[PDB]
Protein backbone atom coordinates (compact mmCIF):
# COMPACT_ATOMS: atom_id res chain seq x y z
CA UNK A 1 0.00 0.00 0.00
CA UNK A 2 0.97 3.37 -0.43
CA UNK A 3 0.86 6.24 2.27
CA UNK A 4 1.27 9.89 2.42
CA UNK A 5 2.61 11.47 5.16
CA UNK A 6 2.98 15.12 6.09
CA UNK A 7 2.10 18.34 8.53
CA UNK A 8 -0.34 20.60 7.69
CA UNK A 9 -1.10 24.14 8.79
CA UNK A 10 -4.48 26.00 8.31
CA UNK A 11 -6.47 25.86 5.34
CA UNK A 12 -3.53 22.70 4.61
CA UNK A 13 -0.48 24.99 3.95
CA UNK A 14 2.86 23.00 4.00
CA UNK A 15 5.81 23.55 3.25
CA UNK A 16 10.18 23.38 4.16
CA UNK A 17 10.85 23.38 7.26
CA UNK A 18 13.44 26.78 6.88
CA UNK A 19 9.63 28.58 5.56
CA UNK A 20 7.68 26.89 8.42
CA UNK A 21 7.34 28.99 11.81
CA UNK A 22 6.64 26.05 14.03
CA UNK A 23 9.41 23.88 15.69
CA UNK A 24 7.65 20.32 16.84
CA UNK A 25 10.07 17.57 18.38
CA UNK A 26 7.15 15.48 18.77
CA UNK A 27 5.64 15.58 15.33
CA UNK A 28 9.78 14.56 13.94
CA UNK A 29 9.29 11.71 16.25
CA UNK A 30 5.97 11.19 14.68
CA UNK A 31 7.27 11.31 11.52
CA UNK A 32 10.32 9.11 11.78
CA UNK A 33 8.33 6.72 13.94
CA UNK A 34 5.98 6.21 11.17
CA UNK A 35 8.23 6.11 8.31
CA UNK A 36 11.26 4.21 10.23
CA UNK A 37 12.05 0.48 7.77
CA UNK A 38 10.01 2.07 4.43
CA UNK A 39 10.88 3.23 1.79
CA UNK A 40 10.78 6.85 1.53
CA UNK A 41 9.43 8.86 -1.97
CA UNK A 42 10.23 12.58 -1.64
CA UNK A 43 10.73 15.37 -4.26
CA UNK A 44 14.19 17.40 -4.74
CA UNK A 45 13.47 20.34 -2.63
CA UNK A 46 12.37 17.98 -0.02
CA UNK A 47 15.82 16.41 -0.72
CA UNK A 48 17.94 19.42 -0.75
CA UNK A 49 16.03 20.84 2.74
CA UNK A 50 16.98 17.39 4.82
CA UNK A 51 20.53 17.48 3.33
CA UNK A 52 21.41 13.88 3.67
CA UNK A 53 19.66 10.66 3.87
CA UNK A 54 17.14 9.85 6.42
CA UNK A 55 18.46 7.24 8.27
CA UNK A 56 16.89 3.51 8.78
CA UNK A 57 15.04 4.27 4.94
CA UNK A 58 15.81 3.48 1.14
CA UNK A 59 15.71 6.88 0.15
CA UNK A 60 13.93 7.70 -2.88
CA UNK A 61 14.21 11.11 -5.13
CA UNK A 62 11.32 11.58 -7.53
CA UNK A 63 12.85 14.07 -9.83
CA UNK A 64 12.39 14.44 -13.84
CA UNK A 65 15.87 15.47 -14.16
CA UNK A 66 19.15 13.44 -13.32
CA UNK A 67 20.41 13.06 -10.04
CA UNK A 68 23.40 14.60 -7.86
CA UNK A 69 23.87 12.34 -5.42
CA UNK A 70 24.43 8.80 -4.90
CA UNK A 71 23.82 8.47 -1.39
CA UNK A 72 20.23 8.21 -2.73
CA UNK A 73 17.83 6.64 -5.62
CA UNK A 74 16.54 8.71 -8.04
CA UNK A 75 13.64 8.18 -10.22
CA UNK A 76 11.40 10.18 -13.02
CA UNK A 77 8.06 9.10 -12.92
CA UNK A 78 5.47 7.71 -10.21
CA UNK A 79 5.40 4.22 -11.47
CA UNK A 80 9.42 4.06 -11.49
CA UNK A 81 9.37 5.44 -7.92
CA UNK A 82 6.78 2.70 -7.39
CA UNK A 83 9.21 0.27 -8.39
CA UNK A 84 11.99 1.19 -6.79
CA UNK A 85 10.32 0.34 -3.47
CA UNK A 86 9.81 -3.04 -4.66
CA UNK A 87 7.92 -5.94 -2.08
CA UNK A 88 6.83 -3.97 0.59
CA UNK A 89 3.88 -3.52 2.82
CA UNK A 90 3.83 -0.09 3.24
CA UNK A 91 5.57 3.10 1.01
CA UNK A 92 5.94 6.14 2.41
CA UNK A 93 5.44 9.21 0.14
CA UNK A 94 6.71 12.31 2.44
CA UNK A 95 6.16 15.27 -0.07
CA UNK A 96 6.40 17.88 -0.76
CA UNK A 97 3.20 19.70 -2.14
CA UNK A 98 3.72 18.35 -6.09
CA UNK A 99 4.73 15.11 -4.53
CA UNK A 100 1.98 14.86 -2.73
CA UNK A 101 -0.54 15.55 -5.17
CA UNK A 102 1.36 13.49 -7.59
CA UNK A 103 0.95 10.36 -5.36
CA UNK A 104 -2.55 10.73 -3.90
CA UNK A 105 -4.57 9.03 -6.28
CA UNK A 106 -2.83 5.95 -5.62
CA UNK A 107 -2.63 6.28 -1.85
CA UNK A 108 -5.06 4.23 0.77
CA UNK A 109 -3.87 6.10 4.15
CA UNK A 110 -2.89 9.34 5.98
CA UNK A 111 -0.75 10.28 8.11
CA UNK A 112 -1.37 14.35 8.39
CA UNK A 113 -0.46 16.24 11.90
CA UNK A 114 -2.83 19.57 11.66
CA UNK A 115 -0.95 22.01 13.50
CA UNK A 116 -2.89 24.88 15.08
CA UNK A 117 -0.65 27.82 13.49
CA UNK A 118 -2.46 29.90 10.78
CA UNK A 119 0.76 30.64 8.13
CA UNK A 120 0.70 32.43 4.96
CA UNK A 121 2.00 30.34 2.08
CA UNK A 122 1.44 29.21 -1.61
CA UNK A 123 2.24 25.05 -1.47
CA UNK A 124 -0.54 23.05 0.05
CA UNK A 125 -1.34 19.63 0.62
CA UNK A 126 -3.38 18.14 -1.93
CA UNK A 127 -7.24 18.99 -1.53
CA UNK A 128 -8.48 15.77 -0.64
CA UNK A 129 -12.21 15.06 -0.84
CA UNK A 130 -12.77 14.49 3.39
CA UNK A 131 -15.89 12.47 3.22
CA UNK A 132 -13.79 9.49 1.01
CA UNK A 133 -11.79 9.07 3.70
CA UNK A 134 -12.21 7.42 7.03
CA UNK A 135 -10.75 8.57 10.47
CA UNK A 136 -9.04 5.31 12.35
CA UNK A 137 -6.97 7.54 14.56
CA UNK A 138 -6.89 10.79 15.79
CA UNK A 139 -4.68 12.32 18.99
CA UNK A 140 -4.21 15.85 20.26
CA UNK A 141 -1.57 18.05 22.13
CA UNK A 142 -0.93 21.06 23.43
CA UNK A 143 2.07 23.31 22.57
CA UNK A 144 4.99 22.62 25.91
CA UNK A 145 8.07 23.76 26.87
CA UNK A 146 10.06 21.63 23.63
CA UNK A 147 6.86 21.79 21.06
CA UNK A 148 5.76 25.56 19.99
CA UNK A 149 2.18 24.36 18.38
CA UNK A 150 -0.64 22.90 20.00
CA UNK A 151 -0.88 19.65 17.10
CA UNK A 152 -3.31 16.47 16.65
CA UNK A 153 -2.07 13.23 14.87
CA UNK A 154 -4.13 12.05 12.33
CA UNK A 155 -4.91 8.99 10.11
CA UNK A 156 -7.27 8.26 7.90
CA UNK A 157 -7.59 5.31 5.24
CA UNK A 158 -9.49 5.95 1.62
CA UNK A 159 -13.03 4.36 1.99
CA UNK B 1 24.06 33.52 -8.30
CA UNK B 2 23.24 35.21 -4.61
CA UNK B 3 26.44 37.05 -3.26
CA UNK B 4 27.12 37.39 0.28
CA UNK B 5 29.10 40.18 1.61
CA UNK B 6 30.02 39.97 5.51
CA UNK B 7 30.92 43.27 7.45
CA UNK B 8 31.23 44.36 11.47
CA UNK B 9 34.90 42.57 11.86
CA UNK B 10 37.26 44.28 13.89
CA UNK B 11 39.42 44.03 17.03
CA UNK B 12 37.88 43.91 20.89
CA UNK B 13 38.78 42.91 24.57
CA UNK B 14 38.00 40.46 26.51
CA UNK B 15 34.09 40.94 27.71
CA UNK B 16 33.15 43.38 25.46
CA UNK B 17 30.46 42.79 22.42
CA UNK B 18 30.44 42.91 18.47
CA UNK B 19 27.89 42.54 15.78
CA UNK B 20 28.67 41.19 12.66
CA UNK B 21 26.04 41.49 9.34
CA UNK B 22 25.42 39.83 6.14
CA UNK B 23 23.79 41.13 2.89
CA UNK B 24 22.78 39.07 0.36
CA UNK B 25 22.28 40.39 -3.45
CA UNK B 26 19.44 39.11 -4.34
CA UNK B 27 16.36 38.72 -2.36
CA UNK B 28 16.50 35.08 -0.34
CA UNK B 29 13.05 32.84 -0.35
CA UNK B 30 11.60 31.28 2.26
CA UNK B 31 13.06 27.95 1.78
CA UNK B 32 16.48 29.28 3.10
CA UNK B 33 18.49 29.58 5.60
CA UNK B 34 21.44 32.07 6.34
CA UNK B 35 24.44 31.70 8.79
CA UNK B 36 27.63 31.97 10.22
CA UNK B 37 30.36 30.05 10.47
CA UNK B 38 34.06 30.46 11.56
CA UNK B 39 37.08 29.16 11.22
CA UNK B 40 40.56 29.97 13.53
CA UNK B 41 44.47 29.06 12.10
CA UNK B 42 45.05 26.03 12.10
CA UNK B 43 41.59 24.85 13.03
CA UNK B 44 38.51 23.18 10.90
CA UNK B 45 35.53 25.30 10.11
CA UNK B 46 32.41 25.46 12.68
CA UNK B 47 29.19 26.11 12.71
CA UNK B 48 28.08 29.28 14.98
CA UNK B 49 24.67 30.56 14.47
CA UNK B 50 21.76 29.92 11.50
CA UNK B 51 18.29 31.20 11.27
CA UNK B 52 15.93 30.14 8.75
CA UNK B 53 14.85 33.25 6.33
CA UNK B 54 10.76 31.99 6.40
CA UNK B 55 10.15 31.27 9.60
CA UNK B 56 12.82 33.06 11.82
CA UNK B 57 13.62 29.88 13.87
CA UNK B 58 16.91 29.72 14.98
CA UNK B 59 19.89 27.32 15.85
CA UNK B 60 22.95 27.76 17.63
CA UNK B 61 26.51 26.15 18.05
CA UNK B 62 27.20 25.04 21.27
CA UNK B 63 30.20 27.38 22.37
CA UNK B 64 28.00 30.41 21.69
CA UNK B 65 25.03 29.62 23.36
CA UNK B 66 23.18 32.29 25.38
CA UNK B 67 25.98 34.29 24.45
CA UNK B 68 25.38 35.56 20.69
CA UNK B 69 21.89 36.23 19.06
CA UNK B 70 21.52 35.67 15.27
CA UNK B 71 18.22 37.70 13.83
CA UNK B 72 17.44 38.80 9.84
CA UNK B 73 14.88 41.53 8.22
CA UNK B 74 13.06 40.26 5.32
CA UNK B 75 12.69 44.04 3.93
CA UNK B 76 16.36 44.70 4.24
CA UNK B 77 17.65 41.53 3.15
CA UNK B 78 20.00 41.27 5.61
CA UNK B 79 20.99 38.87 8.95
CA UNK B 80 22.90 40.12 11.70
CA UNK B 81 24.99 38.62 14.65
CA UNK B 82 25.10 40.22 17.38
CA UNK B 83 27.85 38.45 19.64
CA UNK B 84 28.32 39.22 23.88
CA UNK B 85 30.69 37.96 26.35
CA UNK B 86 33.28 37.87 23.86
CA UNK B 87 36.04 35.39 24.83
CA UNK B 88 39.93 35.18 22.94
CA UNK B 89 38.86 31.57 21.56
CA UNK B 90 36.01 33.58 19.97
CA UNK B 91 39.18 34.88 17.41
CA UNK B 92 38.46 33.42 13.80
CA UNK B 93 37.37 34.44 10.27
CA UNK B 94 33.58 34.45 10.54
CA UNK B 95 31.98 33.19 6.98
CA UNK B 96 28.59 34.08 6.48
CA UNK B 97 26.55 30.94 4.43
CA UNK B 98 23.38 30.26 2.89
CA UNK B 99 21.82 27.49 1.77
CA UNK B 100 18.20 25.27 1.18
CA UNK B 101 19.10 23.09 3.48
CA UNK B 102 17.28 22.94 7.07
CA UNK B 103 18.48 25.64 9.52
CA UNK B 104 18.63 23.12 12.01
CA UNK B 105 20.60 20.51 10.30
CA UNK B 106 23.37 23.49 9.81
CA UNK B 107 25.18 22.31 13.52
CA UNK B 108 25.75 19.35 11.45
CA UNK B 109 25.93 19.34 8.24
CA UNK B 110 29.36 19.46 6.48
CA UNK B 111 30.17 23.12 5.71
CA UNK B 112 30.71 22.50 1.68
CA UNK B 113 27.07 21.34 0.96
CA UNK B 114 26.52 24.64 1.44
CA UNK B 115 27.49 26.38 -1.67
CA UNK B 116 26.89 30.50 -0.74
CA UNK B 117 29.72 31.39 0.93
CA UNK B 118 30.86 34.95 2.46
CA UNK B 119 34.49 35.72 2.10
CA UNK B 120 34.88 36.35 5.62
CA UNK B 121 34.97 39.00 7.96
CA UNK B 122 38.07 38.78 11.00
CA UNK B 123 37.04 39.00 14.66
CA UNK B 124 40.15 39.36 17.16
CA UNK B 125 39.48 39.00 20.82
CA UNK B 126 42.01 40.03 22.81
CA UNK B 127 43.64 39.59 26.82
CA UNK B 128 46.20 42.17 26.07
N1 LIG C 1 4.10 14.84 10.42
C1 LIG C 1 5.11 15.33 9.55
N2 LIG C 1 5.95 16.37 10.02
C2 LIG C 1 6.97 16.90 9.21
O1 LIG C 1 7.67 17.80 9.66
C3 LIG C 1 7.16 16.36 7.85
N3 LIG C 1 8.14 16.86 7.08
C4 LIG C 1 8.31 16.37 5.84
C5 LIG C 1 9.41 16.93 5.02
N4 LIG C 1 10.47 17.55 5.80
C6 LIG C 1 11.23 16.88 6.78
C7 LIG C 1 11.98 17.64 7.66
C8 LIG C 1 12.76 17.04 8.65
C9 LIG C 1 12.76 15.66 8.79
C10 LIG C 1 13.62 15.01 9.86
O2 LIG C 1 14.52 15.63 10.39
N5 LIG C 1 13.38 13.67 10.23
C11 LIG C 1 14.17 12.98 11.22
C12 LIG C 1 13.59 13.21 12.55
C13 LIG C 1 14.34 12.66 13.75
C14 LIG C 1 13.71 12.79 15.07
O3 LIG C 1 13.07 13.81 15.34
O4 LIG C 1 13.81 11.88 15.90
C15 LIG C 1 14.03 11.53 10.89
O5 LIG C 1 14.97 10.71 11.05
O6 LIG C 1 12.92 11.13 10.44
C16 LIG C 1 12.01 14.89 7.91
C17 LIG C 1 11.24 15.50 6.91
C18 LIG C 1 7.50 15.36 5.37
N6 LIG C 1 6.52 14.84 6.13
C19 LIG C 1 6.35 15.34 7.37
N7 LIG C 1 5.32 14.83 8.23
Amino acid sequence: MISLIAALAVDRVIGMENAMPWNLPADLAWFKRNTLNKPVIMGRHTWESIGRPLPGRKNIILSSQPGTDDRVTWVKSVDEAIAACGDVPEIMVIGGGRVYEQFLPKAQKLYLTHIDAEVEGDTHFPDYEPDDWESVFSEFHDADAQNSHSYCFEILERR
Amino acid sequence: QVQLQESGGGLVQAGASLRLSCAASERLTVDYAIGWFRQAPGKEREFVAAISWGGGLTVYGESVEGRFTISRDIAKNTMNLQMNVLRPEDTANYYCAASRISYAVWNTIPYNKLTLWGRGTQVTVSSH
